[PDB]
């Protein structure tokens, strides 16, 4: 048993923290309070969910993890929320005055302020740990405290932890459901400086799952607890193997020796089905080929892109729920006969393959209905590429103009930083065009 | 120097003081450095009385300063209604140009005092009238959408 | 961020400043002694933003008010909630400026503006996390004008990273037919450029406008304008008051509406008008888009947005709103600049104002107003060539190169909103 920690830094990274938490507690039997009935050592223990939960010698199970806001609002919600006695109060720590949707303001000006003392709280967690295996760390592009403060936070990591993996969830700008204009600006600058720190980074888009929901749920307006919900399913889905026995992806070298062939296209395409409402409860179940085939539809991507466009490096599939082995074989010998799935030339054409034979947990409130089987498949593909061009010309747009530039170099940030940016970015832009 | 004192009495309005000075030789029609006489004066800062007395003492009404502005076109400009009117019932000539092109109307359409506005057309001022950029007061109204204004402008 | 530290300078300042608390008080359910009577709990979860708790649960403005004409003071206190004001707060000297911007910010106002600063360090100093300021203030006259932007230089070099917020009243000779008003607001606007970070422009000229051609009044007064102003005030500070799916403050407002730092002058706009003592979404939607609606004298239609938001109030549905917002920006595509993507933002409050169920208020940063300053300026021009009234203003120390250098900084504004006009994006 390796233990991981968890970051969870502004208000998307905490609000999604919240219900991956809850859900995780659910998953594992683990009640608001702390207690586990059905953990027979108490006060402590080498079983695979203390990955993610310490143990006190009163039996309370606590999550490895912090949760940082520049401002309090959010956090205070979890302070006070039906999981209040579950983390440690010193594990939630708050600012007095937030980044003002400016990346300068959350690396370099307000950002200052409070590092030191998330580092040292860090360091406590670590202390605790027997073999820390790294760091999962949750932000939003486009908040200044998600994109700045986060940047900031990865540059201390690498230095007081040289040898630690990094993985990051981060929530990629959607328009439907933005908060700033300059949100494109904080993400390129975020990724520019996030990039040689972070060892794979898995893109949520607020756009993917706000269709997703739309579609699927029968949701007419989705709000940001709705997206939650479904995103804490798909991360739950990508952090089990952790958590729980298995074979494929039992450690976090693992994510990157499995999907990430070089360290700069360090982004896997998340995908998962079946997403279904909760009004339907009598719902036929699916099959494991059904499923299956779902996967490889545009619609199920949690980022939007178009992978029949580009070239596949790497494949996993994650099965949880009623799944038998034989019948993954058969529905993936099937997926061979399908032109528009292609591998680059230099990586075996394989898909790699994990079983969890529990079925997933639904949240009481929650949207989706219950299912016998589910799969959660990760990808490096090219596609993904696309996504970015996107980010990419917005903020070009913006940029030939000078537009709003005033903000960042006002807050000790040198206008060249926007140029370095972009241009990491026509970099790894091309990075995918030589791959395929 | 009469007329200086002359000069000053007429801006502050000391009535008593003007009669006094023309009563001893003070020169009716002298000028400041910028070519202003007592009438330009009088009509700028609003001085009735004084406007009246100095036209019954030789005061020429088309007086021009430096810049080419009349005592018309200067009490358009801040607004003397009733000063307008004396200049016009002695003789001032409506279409005066200064050196901007600029005559009584543009002046009257720019700070906005319309009821002068009426009063100079009434008076025959010209409409098509062009200052040194082309405009007319009408294109003026038409530029900074007054629409108040041109409705008088067409009447 | 939270509190603001609000400062109403002059008789115009002082007057929209009194309707300001008096319209904000009755949302928020405060009586005019200053005792909590209202029934939601919504109306005291941002309260602090722009009152101070005090003993016996009593709710006093975080108000400064100042003036050189001590008769103002007893106008604001004959009021209705003129003794929910601080008695201390109060600063008033003994003669006026008599619209004259030199006696307003070199003689006069420059003796009493230790006082006033004074009274701003105490107001601030019992702040846990000051957001900024905000001043009320005509730029016509000569104490508002000119003393106003005395404090707004002196606040700024006392307080340079919090947010400078003025509503500033544009002089219309259809209201006040005072010659010298063009220069007053010249030399005011020459300073706003520099020293604040938004600034909403309301103009007279617009609200006569408005009262005269569509409520159909035919001899607008100072109440019938100011009704229209205290609207577009409670409507521009709703998100700074009510809680909503967004946290805003002074500073996200400017760090979104802003695109180069002088152009930050917003153009308010206002659906439904009515005038005192006297509608679905397509409808606000549209009437929030027109020229009528706007409280600055200038066509849209003539210019591009540069950023938009827009806050609707009251119960309607929040996906019917997505819809016509959406819908709007498609049919007046030509209206918005290319260049900067998703530049219209829109915020759903619940409570909407008195006697309204539904109201929406528009928050543009438009190049059109460049009509608004390019009228100021012909006026400036046409005085300022036969030096008109000048020796008022050299008298009290002013140099006659302080008005070539503010006619200069105006022109070169209208050109930086025009060069934005005409910018594509290729
Ligand atoms: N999916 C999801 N997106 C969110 C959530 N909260 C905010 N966002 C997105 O995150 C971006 C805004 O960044 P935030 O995380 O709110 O900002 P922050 O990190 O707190 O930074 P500042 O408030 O600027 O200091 C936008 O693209 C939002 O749509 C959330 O709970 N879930
Ligand atoms: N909308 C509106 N405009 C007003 C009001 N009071 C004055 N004004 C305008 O404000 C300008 C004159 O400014 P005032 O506020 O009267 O002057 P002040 O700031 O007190 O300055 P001094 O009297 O010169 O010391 C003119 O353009 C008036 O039309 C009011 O209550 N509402
Ligand atoms: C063009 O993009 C944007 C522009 C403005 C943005 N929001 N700004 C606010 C701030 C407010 O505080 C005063 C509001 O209260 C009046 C407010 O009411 C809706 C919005 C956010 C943006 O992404
Ligand atoms: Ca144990
Ligand atoms: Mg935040
Ligand atoms: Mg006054």
């Amino acid at each position: 048993m390796r233990e991981c920690i968890s970051i969870h830094v502004g208000q998307a990274g905490v609000q999604i923290g919240n219900a991956c938490w809850e859900l995780y507690c659910l998953e594992h039997g683990i009640q608001p309070d702390g207690q586990m009935p059905s953990d027979k050592t108490i006060g402590g223990g080498d079983d695979s969910f203390n990955t993610f939960f310490s143990e006190t010698g009163a039996g309370k199970h606590v999550p490895r993890a912090v949760f940082v806001d520049l401002e309090p609002t959010v956090i205070d919600e979890v302070r006070t929320g039906t999981y209040r006695q579950l983390f440690h109060p010193e594990q939630l720590i708050t600012g007095k005055e937030d980044a003002a949707n400016n990346y300068a303001r959350g690396h370099y000006t307000i950002g200052k302020e409070i590092i030191d003392l998330v580092l040292d709280r860090i360091r406590k967690l670590a202390d605790q740990c027997t073999g820390l295996q790294g760091f999962l760390v949750f932000h939003s592009f486009g908040g200044g405290t998600g994109s700045g403060f986060t940047s900031l936070l990865m540059e201390r990591l690498s230095v007081d932890y040289g040898k630690k993996s990094k993985l990051e969830f981060s929530i990629y700008p959607a328009p439907q459901v933005s908060t700033a204009v300059v949100e494109p600006y904080n993400s390129i600058l975020t990724t520019h400086t996030t990039l040689e720190h972070s060892d794979c980074a898995f893109m949520v888009d607020n756009e993917a799952i706000y269709d997703i929901c739309r579609r699927n749920l029968d949701i007419e307006r989705p709000t940001y607890t709705n997206l939650n919900r479904l995103i804490s399913q798909i991360v739950s889905s990508i952090t089990a193997s952790l958590r729980f026995d298995g074979a494929l992806n039992v450690d976090l070298t693992e994510f990157q020796t499995n999907l990430v062939p070089y360290p700069r296209i360090h982004f896997p395409l998340a995908t998962y089905a079946p997403v279904i409402s909760a009004e339907k409860a009598y719902h036929e179940q699916l099959s494991v080929a059904e499923i299956t085939n779902a996967c490889f539809e545009p619609a199920n991507q949690m980022v939007k892109c178009d992978p029949r466009h580009g070239k596949y490096m790497a494949c996993c599939l994650l099965y949880r729920g009623d799944v038998v082995p034989k019948d993954v074989n058969a529905a993936i010998a099937t997926i061979k006969t399908k032109r528009s799935i292609q591998f680059v030339d230099w990586c075996p054409t394989g898909f790699k393959v994990g079983i969890n034979y529990q079925p997933p947990t639904v949240v009481p409130g929650g949207d989706l209905a219950k299912v016998q089987r589910a799969v959660c498949m990760l990808s490096n593909t090219t596609a993904i590429a696309e996504a970015w061009a996107r980010l990419d010309h917005k903020f070009d747009l913006m940029y030939a103009k000078r537009a709003f530039v005033h903000w960042y170099v006002g807050e000790g940030m040198e206008e060249g930083e926007f140029s370095e940016a972009r241009e990491d970015m026509a970099a790894l832009e091309k990075d995918y065009e030589e791959v395929g | 120097d009469l007329g200086k004192k002359l000069l000053e009495a007429a801006r502050a309005g000391q009535d008593d003081e003007v009669r006094i000075l023309m009563a001893n030789g003070a020169d009716v029609n002298a000028t400041d450095a910028s070519g202003l006489t007592p009438l330009h004066l009088a009509a700028t800062y609003g001085h009735l009385e004084i406007v009246e007395v100095l036209l019954k003492h030789g005061a020429d009404v088309n007086a021009i300063d430096i810049m080419g502005s009349t005592p018309l076109h200067l009490a358009a400009l801040i607004g003397h209604l009733e000063i307008v009117e004396v200049l016009l019932k002695h003789g001032a000539d409506v279409n005066a140009v200064d050196t901007w092109g600029d005559t009584p109307l543009h002046l009257a359409a720019i700070m906005g005092h319309l009821e002068i506005v009426e009063v100079l057309l009434k008076h025959g001022a010209d409409v098509n009238a062009q200052d040194k950029f082309g405009k007319t007061a009408f294109d003026i109204s038409i530029d900074n959408g007054n629409e108040d204004l041109a409705e008088i402008l067409q009447k | 961020m939270r509190e603001i530290v609000h400062i109403q300078a002059g008789q115009c300042g002082n007057q929209i400043g009194a309707k300001f608390w008096e319209v904000i008080s009755d949302e928020h359910g405060i009586d005019p002694t200053g005792s909590y009577h209202g029934d939601s709990d919504l109306q005291l979860e941002r309260i602090n933003v722009y009152y101070n708790e005090a003993t016996g649960n009593k709710y006093v403005p975080r108000a400064i008010l100042v003036d050189l004409e001590p008769g103002t003071m007893d106008s604001v206190r004959s009021g209705p909630f003129g003794q929910i004001f601080r008695p201390d707060n109060f600063v008033f000297g003994q003669s006026g400026a008599g619209n004259n911007w030199a006696k307003g910010h070199y003689t006069e106002g420059a003796e009493l503006v230790d006082s006033v600063l004074d009274v701003v360090r105490k107001e601030s100093e019992s702040c846990d996390c000051l957001q900024g300021f905000q001043l009320t203030h005509s730029l016509g006259g000569g104490t508002g004008s000119g003393m106003g932007t005395l404090l707004i230089s002196k606040i700024r070099e006392e307080y340079p990273d919090r947010i400078m917020n003025t509503f500033s009243v544009m002089p219309s000779p259809k209201v006040s037919d005072t010659v010298v008003e063009p220069y007053n607001a010249t030399l005011s606007v020459h300073q706003l450029v520099e020293n604040t970070d938004e600034t909403y422009c309301i103009d007279n000229e617009a609200l006569y406008d408005i009262c005269f051609r569509t409520l159909k009044l035919t001899t607008p007064t100072y109440g019938d304008l100011n009704h229209l102003v205290s609207a577009t005030m409670s409507g521009v500070t709703t998100c700074l008051r009510f809680p909503g799916q967004l946290n805003a403050d002074l500073r996200k407002l400017a760090v979104n509406m802003v695109p180069f730092p002088r152009l930050h002058f917003f153009m308010p706009g206002f659906a439904p008008l009515t005038s005192r003592g006297s509608l679905t979404v397509p409808e606000l939607t549209q009437q929030m888009f027109d020229s009528k609606n706007m409280m600055a004298a200038c066509d849209p239609r003539h210019g591009r947005y540069l950023t938009v938001a827009a806050i609707f109030r009251g119960r309607m549905s929040m996906k019917e709103v997505d819809e016509q917002m959406l819908n709007v920006q498609n049919k007046n595509s030509s209206y918005f600049v290319e260049w900067i993507p998703n530049n219209v933002k829109t915020a759903v409050c619940d409570i909407p104002p008195r006697g309204l169920k539904m109201s929406a208020t528009f928050i543009g940063n438009s190049t059109a107003i460049q009509e608004l300053f390019k009228r100021i300026s012909e006026q400036f021009t046409a005085m300022f060539r036969r030096k008109a009234f000048l020796h008022w203003y050299t008298g009290e120390g002013m140099d006659e190169m302080e008005f070539t250098e503010a006619e200069s900084n105006m022109n070169d504004l209208v050109s930086e909103y025009q060069q934005y006009q005409d910018a594509t994006a290729d």
